[PDB]
C-alpha cells in the first residue's frame, strides 16, 4: 500500500503544486500541437494576446516586450503554425506535437564482422566520434566531418549489425525512423510531420538519426509516376530542404539503409547530402578469422582444434553466414548430444549448412549498379 | 481479520479523509482524456472531441510509468487536472488478434511424418519451457520457421499440433487482408502486434499462404506497383532492423517460398526448411491407421489394401476419403463403412485434386 | 430453413476496405456475431451468382 | 420527408445521387460521416413509407455500377429504369 499514503504527503502537496496554479486562477486550468489558451486575460503595443483555433484566429504584428512577466493562462504560447514566435517571455516553443516518435535507450550490439570492416568502421567513427574529440582540427585544417552516409548490400548480413554497434558507443540519443509506414495518407504525414523531427535535431543536441528503409521514399522515375508517389517522392524532395538552406553537422547526422545503392534518384544520390558511401561486399579469407573467434569466446570448444582446416570448405561469405554454421554446429550438440564444439561438427556444417541447407535463395547477381 | 484492531487503528483514520480529498479532486464527471505527452514539471495536454483547451498540471496518483503516451486517463471535474488512468483490457482498436484457448492436440494423424516432426520441436518447443544450454554454450537459437509445401497435408498440421504442445500463449495473425488496394496499410498495423504484444513472451505468428509481396528482381527497388514490395519492407525491420529477446516468432506456410525467401529469411535468423514429401510404405500405414482408431468398419476389408498401389494421397486426402465414405454410410445409420465406399471416395479425390504433368521416364 | 439454425448474410465488395482495413477487424466483428448465436449459417455475398 | 405523408399528391425528386458511389473513410466524422448517417436513415425514413404508399422518391444518377448494391433490396429501391441513347 505505497500509493495510499503516497497521497497524504502528495495532496497536501498538492496545495502547494496549486500555489503556482495560484497565479492565473481564471479559465479553469512544454508540448503542444498549436498555441492555445483562453482570452490570454492577462496578455506600439504592450499586451499580447494569439490564439489560433476554431474561434477567435490572433495575429500581432508587434512583440519582443514584457506584458505577461513569463507564463500566462493556458501555459501554451510559442511556436506552432510556424510563423509565430513567443520568445522574450521563456517561451515553451518549438515542442514536439502530437505525432509519432520512436525513441528507445542503449542500443546495444557488439561486434559482428570485423573482416572487411577493419578500416571501413573508421569511416564510421569518423562521422559520430570525430567530431566528439578533436574539433579544433575542423578549423584549422579547414575540413568538416561526414554528415550523410548509405549503406547498401544484402539485408542484414552483418552489415546492419555494425551499423547498430557502432551507434551503441556514440553515447547519444537515438531515434529510429522508417520509410514503410512513413508514406500513411495525408500529405504532410510523411514530410511536415517528420520535419517537426528535423527542427527538433537543431533544437536538441547530440541526436542521432538512423533513416531507414529509403527505398519506399526515394527510386528513380521514368514515367514520373503512377500516382500515388509522388507524396512518397516529395519526402525524399523535403530531405533535402534540411539540408538546403542551413544546417549543422555537428548534432545532426544521415545515414540510409537499402540492399543496392543507386536504386535511389540518381539526383537524391549526388553528393552533399551523402559525404561518403558504405561498401559493403564479401571480404578475404584471413580477415574474418576473427568471426570464428568472437563466436567462440563464449562457446566452449575443444582444445587443440584447427581453423585454418575449416575455413577453407567456406568460401567467401559474410559475418552473419558463418554464424548460422556455429548455429547448426550447436544443433549437432543437441540432437547428436556433444559435449563440446569439435573439429567435426565444424567441417560437417559448412558442407551441412552452405552447400548442404542453403542451396538457392541467396543474393548474388542482385547488385551491380543501376 | 487480526490487524482489524490494532494495526488498523491508525489506518482507516487516515483511509476515510483520503476518500473525501479524492471527492474534491474528483467529483462525477471523471472525463475520460488523452495523455499526449509527460512533462517533469508536471503538466499534462488534454484530449477530447469537443477540442479542449487547458493548461492542467499533472496531479498525484499516477506515476511515470503508469502515465503512458497517448492512452486515456481521468480528468479533474472542474479545473480537468489529471486524476486516474484508465485500465487496458478485453480486444485492442488494433488489427486482428487472437487472445487466448486450449486447443486440443497431439500426434496422432500426422503420425509417419517423425522425420520432419522431431525436427521443428528442437528449435521451436523446446527453447521455450527450459530457457537454457544457451549460457553454456552461447549461441542464440533461430527465431521462427518457416514451411514451403502444400499445406493441410501433414506439414501445416504440425503447425497445428506444436501449438498445443507449446503450453503457452499463442497468436495467429493473418497475412492475407494486408494486400489491400489502399497504399501503407501494410507497414502499419503489422508494427503495432508485435510491438503490443511484447509483453507477453510466447507468440509464435503462424501466416499462410502469401502469394503477393516480394517482388525485387534485378533491383532492390523498381517501378511495379507499391501495394506489393513496400508492405514487405516491414518484416525487414522485424526479423533484421530491430530484434527482440526472442519473445515474438514468425511462422509462414507458403506453397512456394523460393522467390519469395531471400528478401527476409536473412542468414540465420529463421532456418528451417520443410516441403511435402512422398509418403513410403511405412508412412502411408501410420497416417490412415491411425485415423482409422476411433473409426468402425467391415473387418472383412484390409486398410492396408489401397497403402500397396497409390498416387501421392497425403492425410488431407484421407480427411474427405473418411468423410465421403462415412456420408453414404451414415444415410442408412449405420456406423461401419462397407468396402464400395473406399474405392468410390478415392477416385473423386484422385480425379479432381490429384494431377500429375504427365513426365514420365527421366 | 430444415436445419433449425439462423442465416448471416456478408457483403463481399463491402468488406474491402481502404485506408486502415476495416474488413481485417470485421472478421473478428462477425466472429462475435457468429460466437453469439451458435444456431446460424455465414454466407459470402457480393462473390456469388446471381446471373 | 414528412411533407409525404402528410400532403399525398407530393412529388421528392433528388437528383445527382452519384455524389456518393461507393464509401470513403478518411477523416471520419469529418467530412464524411454526413452521407453515412443518411443511409442509415434512408433505411429508417423509408420504414415508414408503405402505409400511405403515395410518397414519391426518384433519384438520378450518371454512373450506377458503382452505386450502393444494398439498396436494391425491395422495401428501398426496387426496379432502375436504364437511360440508354440507341
Amino acid at each position: 500500500l505505497k500509493q495510499t499514503e503516497n497521497d497524504l504527503k502528495d495532496i497536501e502537496a498538492r496545495i502547494k503544486e496549486k500555489a503556482g496554479v495560484k497565479e492565473s486562477d481564471t479559465g479553469l486550468a512544454h508540448p503542444l500541437q498549436v498555441a492555445r489558451c483562453t482570452k490570454i486575460i492577462k496578455g506600439e503595443d504592450a499586451k499580447y494576446v494569439i490564439n489560433l483555433k476554431q474561434i477567435a484566429k490572433f495575429v500581432v504584428g508587434l512583440g519582443e516586450r514584457v506584458s505577461p512577466t513569463d507564463i500566462e493562462e493556458g501555459m501554451r504560447v510559442g511556436v506552432d503554425r510556424s510563423k509565430y514566435n513567443i520568445e522574450l517571455p521563456l517561451p515553451p516553443r518549438i515542442d514536439p506535437s502530437v505525432t509519432m516518435m520512436t525513441v528507445e535507450e542503449k542500443p546495444d550490439v557488439t561486434y559482428s564482422d570485423v573482416g572487411g570492416c577493419k578500416d571501413q568502421i573508421e569511416k564510421l567513427r569518423e562521422v559520430v566520434e570525430l567530431p566528439l574529440l578533436s574539433p579544433e582540427r575542423f578549423a584549422t585544417l579547414g575540413i568538416d566531418p561526414p554528415k550523410g552516409i548509405l549503406l547498401y548490400g544484402p539485408p542484414g548480413t552483418g552489415k546492419t549489425l555494425c551499423a547498430r554497434a557502432v551507434a551503441n558507443r556514440t553515447d547519444a540519443t537515438f531515434i529510429r525512423v522508417i520509410g514503410s509506414e512513413l508514406v500513411q495518407k495525408y500529405v504532410g504525414e510523411g514530410a511536415r510531420m517528420v520535419r517537426e523531427l528535423f527542427e527538433m535535431a537543431r533544437t536538441k543536441k547530440a541526436c542521432i538519426i538512423f533513416f531507414d528503409e529509403i527505398d519506399a521514399v526515394g527510386g528513380a522515375r521514368f514515367d514520373d509516376g503512377a500516382g500515388g508517389d509522388n507524396e512518397v517522392q516529395r519526402t525524399m524532395l523535403e530531405l533535402i530542404t534540411q539540408l538546403d538552406g542551413f544546417d549543422p553537422r555537428g548534432n545532426i547526422k544521415v545515414m540510409f539503409a537499402t540492399n543496392r545503392p543507386n536504386t535511389l534518384d540518381p539526383a537524391l544520390l549526388r553528393p552533399g547530402r551523402i559525404d561518403r558511401k558504405v561498401e559493403f561486399s564479401l571480404p578475404d579469407l584471413e580477415g574474418r578469422a576473427n568471426i570464428f573467434r568472437i563466436h567462440s569466446k563464449s562457446m566452449s570448444v575443444e582444445r587443440g582444434i584447427r581453423w585454418e582446416l575449416i575455413s577453407r570448405l567456406c568460401p567467401n561469405s559474410t559475418g552473419a553466414e558463418l554464424r548460422s554454421v556455429c548455429t547448426e554446429a550447436g544443433m549437432f550438440a543437441i540432437r547428436a548430444r556433444r559435449k563440446v564444439a569439435t573439429e567435426k561438427d565444424f567441417l560437417k556444417a559448412v558442407d551441412k549448412v552452405i552447400s548442404g541447407y542453403k542451396k538457392f535463395s541467396s543474393t548474388s547477381r542482385y547488385m551491380q549498379y543501376n | 481479520f487480526v490487524s482489524n484492531s490494532e494495526i488498523l487503528k491508525p489506518f482507516e483514520k487516515k483511509q476515510e479523509e483520503e476518500k473525501k480529498q479524492l471527492e474534491e479532486i474528483r467529483g462525477n464527471p471523471l472525463s475520460i482524456g488523452t495523455l499526449e505527452e509527460i512533462i517533469d514539471d508536471d503538466h499534462a495536454i488534454v484530449t477530447s472531441p469537443t477540442m479542449p483547451d487547458y493548461y492542467v498540471s499533472i496531479l498525484s496518483f499516477v506515476d511515470k510509468e503508469l502515465l503512458e503516451p497517448g492512452c486515456s486517463v481521468l480528468l479533474h471535474h472542474k479545473t480537468m487536472s489529471i486524476v486516474g488512468v484508465l485500465q487496458d483490457d478485453a480486444d485492442p482498436m488494433v488489427s486482428v488478434m487472437k487472445m487466448d484457448k486450449s486447443p486440443t492436440e497431439s500426434y496422432s494423424d500426422i503420425g509417419g511424418l517423425e522425420s520432419q516432426i522431431q525436427e521443428i520441436k528442437e528449435s521451436v518447443e523446446l527453447p521455450l519451457t527450459h530457457p537454457e544450454l544457451y549460457e553454456e554454450m552461447g549461441i542464440k537459437p533461430p527465431k521462427g520457421v518457416i514451411l514451403y509445401g502444400a499445406p493441410g497435408t501433414g506439414k501445416t498440421l504440425l503447425a497445428k499440433a506444436v501449438a498445443n504442445q507449446t503450453s503457452a500463449t499463442f497468436l495467429r495473425i493473418v497475412g492475407s487482408e494486408l494486400i489491400q488496394k489502399y497504399l501503407g496499410d501494410g507497414p502499419r498495423l503489422c508494427r503495432q502486434i508485435f510491438k503490443v504484444a511484447g509483453e507477453n513472451a510466447p507468440s509464435i505468428v503462424f501466416i499462410d499462404e502469401i502469394d503477393a509481396i516480394g517482388t525485387k528482381r534485378y533491383d532492390s527497388n523498381s517501378g511495379g506497383e507499391r501495394e506489393i514490395q513496400r508492405t514487405m519492407l516491414e518484416l525487414l525491420n522485424q526479423l533484421d532492423g530491430f530484434d527482440d529477446r526472442g519473445d515474438v516468432k514468425v511462422i509462414m506456410a507458403t506453397n512456394k517460398i523460393e522467390t519469395l525467401d531471400p528478401a527476409l529469411i536473412r542468414p540465420g535468423r529463421i532456418d528451417r526448411k520443410i516441403l511435402f514429401e512422398n509418403p513410403d510404405l511405412s508412412t502411408k500405414k501410420k497416417i490412415l491407421g491411425i485415423h482409422t482408431s476411433k473409426m468402425n468398419l467391415s473387418e472383412d476389408v484390409n486398410l492396408e489394401t489401397l497403402v500397396t498401389t497409390k498416387d501421392d494421397l497425403s492425410g488431407a486426402d484421407i480427411q474427405a476419403m473418411c468423410t465421403e465414405a462415412g456420408l453414404l454410410a451414415l444415410r442408412e445409420r449405420r456406423m461401419q463403412v462397407t468396402a464400395e465406399d473406399f474405392k468410390q471416395a478415392k477416385e473423386r479425390v484422385m480425379k479432381n485434386k490429384v494431377e500429375e504433368n504427365l513426365e514420365g521416364l527421366y | 430453413h430444415h436445419t433449425d439454425c439462423k442465416f448471416i448474410r456478408v457483403s463481399g465488395a463491402e468488406l474491402v476496405q481502404k485506408y486502415i482495413g476495416e474488413g481485417s477487424r470485421m472478421v473478428r466483428e462477425l466472429f462475435v456475431m457468429a460466437r453469439e448465436h451458435a444456431p446460424s449459417i455465414i454466407f459470402m455475398d457480393e462473390i456469388d451468382s446471381i446471373g | 420527408f414528412r411533407l409525404a405523408r402528410e400532403n399525398a399528391p407530393s412529388i421528392i425528386f433528388i437528383d445527382e445521387v452519384d455524389s456518393i458511389a461507393t464509401k470513403r473513410f478518411d477523416a471520419q466524422t469529418g467530412s464524411d460521416r454526413e452521407v453515412q448517417r443518411i443511409l442509415i436513415e434512408l433505411l429508417t425514413q423509408m420504414d415508414g413509407f408503405d402505409q400511405s404508399t403515395n410518397v414519391k422518391v426518384i433519384m438520378a444518377t450518371n454512373r450506377a455500377d458503382t452505386l450502393d448494391p444494398a439498396l436494391l433490396r425491395p422495401g428501398r429501391l426496387d426496379r432502375k429504369i436504364e437511360f440508354p441513347s440507341l
